[PDB]
């Protein structure tokens, strides 16, 4: 069970390797601060 | 309180994982770190599918249990380091008035299902006023590991943001004899530039 490898084909592969279409955290509705690491 | 991650029960002092490496002495590397203005909230619903849902899902969990336990926390994970006598533990500390036998349950999921479940029980002792509970330098399973070696072999990090995207980790603590939810916390992560976090309290 390397679903690994899925997480890894999904990106680089990319999509020849079959893992469900998925929608990346920048466009849900979550706070601002989400993508702005604090320093 | 409404400041911190914790629930009326139950309160997470540490959480760490890291790398040590030996030699006469011993140096190591944090990948994580969280050490314990109210928090900011997310709609728990737009992560909903990010973790494992139909019937012990944590939908499920969350209408459940008490809305008071549910975080999300965001981590910029540390990943600039460096094979021989290497551990990979993960430690944690948490915090409680009453005295408890927890269950903690972990579970790595990728796409929203579940890859890997980790689960150990961890009893109270008699500190001050309250009661503590340590999870110590456990081991990180091989599955991490490997993930990791993968994640720091790639050209380039946002190329490991991108990759992270799919991976989260739900970590659910209960009381061993209530099966009440003492904390939940969902995980998700990215990856630093330079190791930081924000914590947010998960609403509905």
């Amino acid at each position: 069970e390397t679903d690994l490898e899925a997480l890894f084909n999904a990106v680089m592969n990319p999509k020849t390797a079959n893992v469900p279409q998925t929608v990346p955290m920048r466009l849900r509705k979550l706070p601002d601060s989400f993508f702005k690491p604090p320093e | 309180s409404m400041r911190s991650i914790a629930s009326s029960k139950l309160w997470m002092l540490e959480f760490s994982a890291f790398l040590e490496r030996q030699q006469d002495p011993d140096t190591y590397n944090k990948h994580l770190f969280v050490h314990i203005p109210y928090l900011e909230t997310v709609d728990i619903r737009q992560i909903y599918d990010k973790f494992p849902e139909k019937k012990g899902g944590l939908k499920e969990l969350f209408e459940r249990g008490p809305s008071n336990a549910f975080f999300l926390v965001k981590f910029w994970a540390d990943l600039n380091t460096n094979e021989g006598s290497a551990f990979y533990g993960v430690s944690s500390q948490y915090e409680s008035p009453e005295n408890m036998i927890i269950t903690c349950s972990t579970k790595v999921c990728s796409f929203g299902k579940q890859v890997v479940e980790k689960v150990e029980t961890e009893y109270a002792r008699y500190e001050n006023g309250h009661y503590l509970y340590r999870i110590h330098r456990s081991p990180l399973c091989e599955y991490m590991i490997n993930f990791i070696h993968k994640l720091k072999h790639l050209p380039e990090k946002y190329m490991m943001n991108s990759v992270l995207e799919n991976f989260t980790i739900l970590q659910v603590v209960t009381n061993r004899d209530t099966q009440e939810t003492l904390l939940c916390i969902a995980y998700v992560f990215e990856v630093s530039a330079s190791a930081q976090h924000h914590i947010y309290r998960l609403v509905k």
